[PDB]
């Protein structure tokens, strides 16, 4: 797969040329914002359970037809598979984040998932909403000011939101 | 390809679990060492020709016949000349990637892969390179830990060449 560092190289290699000062900088700077990225992955990984539980609570209070008998999420059986799903997606975002590149995410997760739910007859738009909910939960927590050395992360925070959104499109 | 990060994200995935604390500590270390490696990388990048054309003669000089012994796999022609030149640069342009990447991953997937059949099939002497490598190995004028890093991937290459 690819991380933000590999990505830059891959491109440079395609044109078979060395890195332009520009590229070096871009990267060095990322390393700089390193710490931020790690508190990010950490904080999220650490609350995966909560993040899910809540986005789900929301999701289902928002779209309450999925829990009505017949609703694609009806019966413990499906409920579990649903949550499992979410957690799975989150798990891949974290990777993408740590990597600073959606590479992995797309390849080992997003790729063809749209079709998957379709074949299964699972509302691909309702899966997008569940994601959206996780982004919000995920961000609030990652970016929380308490317990951490005050500094700016809006950028990283935006970057993260992207991956989340990226995925929520792939299905909807 | 493969870097200290992709490494970790890989393990967590093949175990279907969120990242471990260790793996996290790993990226950290990766970042902490990055600094020197990066700066190193640039320095080499800023001295491409001075090194390429440098190691160029180094191989042309030590193994002279490659300047007259007629043959596709020889530089006895503005062609082989250009090619043995094309090649030399490739290697350099590869060690940098490794520095910028924080691992050997880039060399492994772009150059290291199938290096044998290639040298074989086109009849290209591995010593031909290990010589030019040596050249750069001590003309990159690096010190501190940047030199540590470069002469690291340098050897790695030599290794895979023998
Ligand atoms: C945006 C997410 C929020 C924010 C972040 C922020 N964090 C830091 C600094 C540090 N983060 C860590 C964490 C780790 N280092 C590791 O190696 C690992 C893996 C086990 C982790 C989890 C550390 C050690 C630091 C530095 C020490 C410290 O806590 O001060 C900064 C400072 C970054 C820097 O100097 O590069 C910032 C700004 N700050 C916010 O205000 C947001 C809510
Ligand atoms: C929850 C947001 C919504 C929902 C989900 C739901 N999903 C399934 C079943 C599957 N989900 C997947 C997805 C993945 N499997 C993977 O291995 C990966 C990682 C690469 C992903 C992203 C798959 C393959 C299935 C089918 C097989 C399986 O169970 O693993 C179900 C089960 C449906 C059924 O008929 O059995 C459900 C209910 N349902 C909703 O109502 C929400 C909108
Ligand atoms: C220079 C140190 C010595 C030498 C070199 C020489 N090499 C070739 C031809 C090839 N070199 C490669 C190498 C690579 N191709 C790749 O894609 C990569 C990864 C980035 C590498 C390392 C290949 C594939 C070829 C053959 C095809 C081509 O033209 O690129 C030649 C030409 C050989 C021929 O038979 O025509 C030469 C002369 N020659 C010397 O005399 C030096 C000691």
């Amino acid at each position: 797969m690819l991380d933000a560092f590999a990505k830059v190289v891959a491109q440079a290699d395609a044109r078979g040329e060395f890195l332009t000062n520009a590229q070096f900088d871009a990267l060095s700077n990322l390393v700089k914002e390193g710490n931020k990225r790690l508190d990010a992955v950490n904080r999220i990984t650490s609350n995966a359970s909560t993040i899910v539980a809540n986005a789900a609570r929301a999701l289902f209070a928002e779209q309450p037809q999925l829990i009505q008998p017949g609703g694609n999420a009806y019966t413990n059986r499906r409920m579990a598979a649903c949550l499992r799903d979410m957690e799975i997606i989150l798990r891949y975002v974290t990777y993408a984040i740590l990597a600073g590149d959606s590479s992995v995410l797309d390849d080992r997760c997003l790729n063809g998932l749209r079709e998957t739910y379709q074949a299964l007859g699972t509302p691909g738009s309702s899966v997008a909403v569940a994601i959206q909910k996780m982004k919000d939960a995920a961000i609030a927590i990652a970016n929380d000011p308490n317990g951490i050395t005050p500094g700016d992360c809006s950028a990283l925070m935006s970057e993260i939101a992207g991956y989340f959104d990226r995925a929520a499109a792939a299905v909807a | 390809m493969k870097t200290p990060i992709t490494e970790a994200i890989a393990a967590a995935d093949t175990q279907g679990r969120f990242l471990s604390n260790t793996e996290l500590q790993a990226v950290d270390g990766r970042f902490k060492r990055a600094v020197a490696s990066m700066e190193a990388a640039r320095a080499l990048t800023n001295n491409a020709q001075s090194l390429i054309d440098g190691a160029a003669q180094a191989v042309y000089q030590k193994f002279p016949y490659t300047t007259t012994m007629q043959g596709s796999q020889y530089a006895s022609t503005p062609e082989g000349k250009a090619k043995c030149a094309r090649d030399i640069g490739y290697y350099l342009r590869m060690i940098t990637y490794c520095l910028v990447a924080g691992g050997t991953g880039p060399m492994d997937e772009y150059l290291i892969a199938g290096l044998s059949e290639i040298n074989s099939t086109f009849d290209l002497s591995p010593s031909w390179y290990i010589e030019a490598l040596k050249y750069i190995k001590a003309n990159h004028g690096l010190t501190g830990q940047a030199a540590v890093e470069a002469n690291a991937y340098i050897d790695y290459a030599i290794n895979a060449l023998s």
